[PDB]
């Protein structure tokens, strides 16, 4: 499986997903300073949408 | 049967012809009508969202991506013709629309006569528009339709009134839900006794009833939330909030609400424009706060048929999502569709003209709403 | 001289040093912005007004003193300075 | 100047007792380091 | 010296009844319109065409709403933009329109209804 498709260059994740770990605990905003805490309401952003391009399109095209 | 389900609309298919006309109290040059524009983004309260005729919402729907038919009687003269093809051009089915050979469309025989001094006018022959008949109901159309729609509009003729509640039996006999777009048109507007009694009949008939702010205020009471409205503390606010001065978005407990609610209703949306949509279901209530841009392009913004475009957001996700009427957090998402409809509608003049198309709507919704929201 | 103009704001102003209850944010803001721009606080006052901008650690701090959140939450609502002569009523 | 940034997403490890508390131009607590920390990013 | 830019009157309610009372040999065209209503931006510009194309065979006249809403009510207005078309011959009755029809749908009423 793995191992032989990153070989080749055959289609396989970036990350084995057996050598692959979550990121434990973090910081829960009480003790994080005010500056790093993640605001309660999410804010609007304008840049919220991802934007469009040919790259999405052909690979989700290509992916079926 | 193809999906998406089909949706009727019963009345009179009409070019623009707001309904909806009260007094206002800031009026613009009688001549030069490059000032009334000031008015599209400044307007009455009751035509912050008109409606219109129900082939609008018919239309509208089936840009939003759904399928309707129109249920009416047109002449068979040169007008009649236009009003068909501007249907069948904009993909709606009118197998039921028929059509009266000897009448002219949206044309009304009236007779003036002087009474106690003042100029009134009494009816001598009604328009093709209001004379559809029982035995031309198109049923193959009612045993389809999963939302029968139909306004205010239809109860001003006696012709019009036997055929709707012929109608509504078939519709019901077939499964079908009612949808009561009140959208009163100027009589109604006289006194609320005599309203509410014309009503009665087809509001107790209806699964879906939309009303603007206006119109359910002027059948509980007027003058106690125009009162409500007014109020201001003598010496301090009753919360931080109450200082800021802002609009009122008051919304009706369902108790207030009580003296309409009825066994078979299912949802009741008060529309205070594009900018607040409150529901009603037997079992929760709520508000969707939605929001207004007409001054961004204020040389096309027209608010007309934007009550039409809300209307049919919400019939094309009703179809759809038929668990918007048991969940909340489904139905106010769903709901933030039809505020997006509305928003566009109001960005160009002419309804039928300005009436988005389903991807446009998602497209904006996307844009206005935080992804949480969506 | 700074005793007359004092007694002036009092007399003719109206003034008072009002007790201002700020945030652990607040607090340390003039606590640190007392020494200088960037610079490593050194003030005993700025360096405990460092640690409190965690809500976490002043729990710890509360636990360690034996009283509650609430009676905390109170104790920053006190009148500071001194206090006036007690009522003697005849 | 110059920025250091992270080259990974992960969980950030140092001794906040080797650095020296401090507050920055732009209002923010930080720490001052004097010394070559070592600091960790867990991916 | 200077042409007026509009052609179209505005009547009261009054001024109305007594032009329907009085004598009259060309057809009138009464419009009921308001200016918070979007489309009769439209219909107000088509009325003016048609007060050209009909110099002194017709008479075009115009009520607005908001200052006579009961009037409108009690003449079976049920909304804006409506017009009257209402016959020199006292026999015959009154056409009354819903909607902006074309120019061409206004001048076959005149010519063949009036």
């Amino acid at each position: 499986g793995f191992e032989l498709d990153k070989k080749l260059g055959r289609p396989h994740p970036f990350i084995d997903p057996t050598k692959k770990k979550q990121i434990e605990t973090t910081l829960t905003s009480d003790e994080s300073w005010w500056n790093w805490r993640k605001p309660e309401k999410e804010q609007w952003s304008r840049w919220q949408r991802r934007r469009p391009d040919v790259e999405t399109v052909f690979l989700k095209a290509m992916a079926e | 049967y193809d999906d998406p389900p089909l949706v009727c609309c019963f009345g009179a298919v009409q070019k623009e012809f707001v309904p909806v006309v009260r007094v206002h109290d800031n009026p613009m040059h009688p001549d030069i009508y490059s000032q009334w524009k000031m008015l599209q983004w400044d307007p009455p309260e009751f035509g912050r969202a008109p409606g219109g005729p129900p082939s609008n919402v018919a239309i509208s729907h089936v840009r939003l991506g759904g399928r309707a038919a129109f249920m009416g009687k047109v002449g068979g003269d040169d007008y009649g013709e236009e009003l068909v093809l501007m249907m069948n051009k904009e993909r709606v089915q009118t197998r039921g629309v028929k059509f009266d050979e000897g009448a002219s469309t949206a044309c009304t025989r009236v007779k003036i006569k002087f009474e106690d001094g003042k100029m009134k006018a009494e009816t001598v022959k009604e328009p093709p528009e209001d004379s559809l008949l029982a035995s031309e109901l198109n049923l193959a159309v009612l045993k389809e339709a999963r939302i029968f729609h139909f306004n205010s509009e239809v109860l001003t003729s006696p012709t019009m009134e036997s055929t709707l509640f012929k109608a509504i039996q078939w519709s019901k006999k077939f499964g079908g839900l009612i949808f009561f777009d009140l959208n009163l048109p100027l009589p109604l507007w006289r006194s609320r006794n005599e309203t509410r009694k014309l009503i009665k009949k087809s509001w107790d008939e209806a699964n879906i009833i939309e009303v603007s702010q206006q119109e359910l205020e002027f059948l509980l009471d007027e003058e106690y939330y125009e009162r409500r409205r007014n109020y201001t503390p003598q010496y301090f606010a009753e919360d931080f909030e109450q200082t800021k001065n802002r609009r009122d978005y008051y919304h009706y407990t369902p108790e207030e609400i009580k003296p309409l609610w009825h066994d078979d209703l299912k949802l009741l949306v008060v529309t205070d424009g594009t900018l607040r949509l409150h529901y009603y279901t037997p079992k929760f209530d709520g508000v969707v706060v939605g929001t207004e841009d007409v001054l961004i392009t204020p040389f096309t913004c027209d608010r007309t048929g934007s009550g039409d475009a809300v209307v049919a957001g919400i019939m094309r996700k009703l179809t759809t999502c038929p668990e918007m009427f048991e969940d909340q957090d489904v139905l106010e998402r769903q709901l933030r569709f039809a505020v997006a409809a509305g928003i566009i509608s109001q960005w160009t003049i002419g309804a039928v003209r300005g009436f988005p198309t389903e991807s446009a709507t998602q497209n904006l919704k996307e844009q206005v709403y935080v992804p949480s929201m969506w | 001289t700074e005793d007359e103009a004092r007694r002036r704001n009092w007399i003719e102003r109206g003034w008072a040093p009002w007790e201002e209850i700020l945030t652990p944010e607040a607090d340390f803001a003039r606590k640190s912005l007392n020494e200088g721009e960037e610079v490593p606080l050194q003030s005993p006052e700025a360096i405990e007004a460092f640690k409190m901008l965690r809500p976490s650690y002043r729990k710890k701090k509360i636990k360690e003193m034996g009283i509650t959140e609430d009676e905390w939450y109170a104790k920053q609502f006190e009148i500071r300075g001194d206090k006036p002569p007690p009522l003697d009523t005849s | 100047a110059e920025h250091v940034r992270a080259p990974y997403n992960g969980k950030i490890k140092f001794n906040e007792d080797l650095v020296h508390p401090t507050r920055t131009r732009h209002g923010h607590p930080a720490f001052l380091c004097y010394i070559d920390l070592s600091v960790i990013i867990e991916s | 010296f200077v042409r007026e830019d509009y052609l179209v009157r505005k009547l009261s309610a009054q001024e109305l009844q007594d032009l329907v009372k009085g004598e009259r040999k060309v057809p009138l065209i009464v419009d009921f319109y308001a200016t918070w209503c979007g489309p009769c931006i439209l219909m107000a510009q088509e009325l003016e065409m048609l007060a050209v194309e009909y110099e002194s065979n017709a008479m075009i006249v115009k009520v607005d709403t908001d200052d006579e809403y009961e009037f409108a009510r009690d003449m079976q207005v049920r909304g804006l933009p409506t017009l009257f078309f209402i016959s020199p011959d006292p026999s015959k009755d009154a056409i009354r329109t819903e909607g902006l029809i074309p120019l061409q749908m206004m001048r076959d009423i005149i010519d063949n209804d009036m």
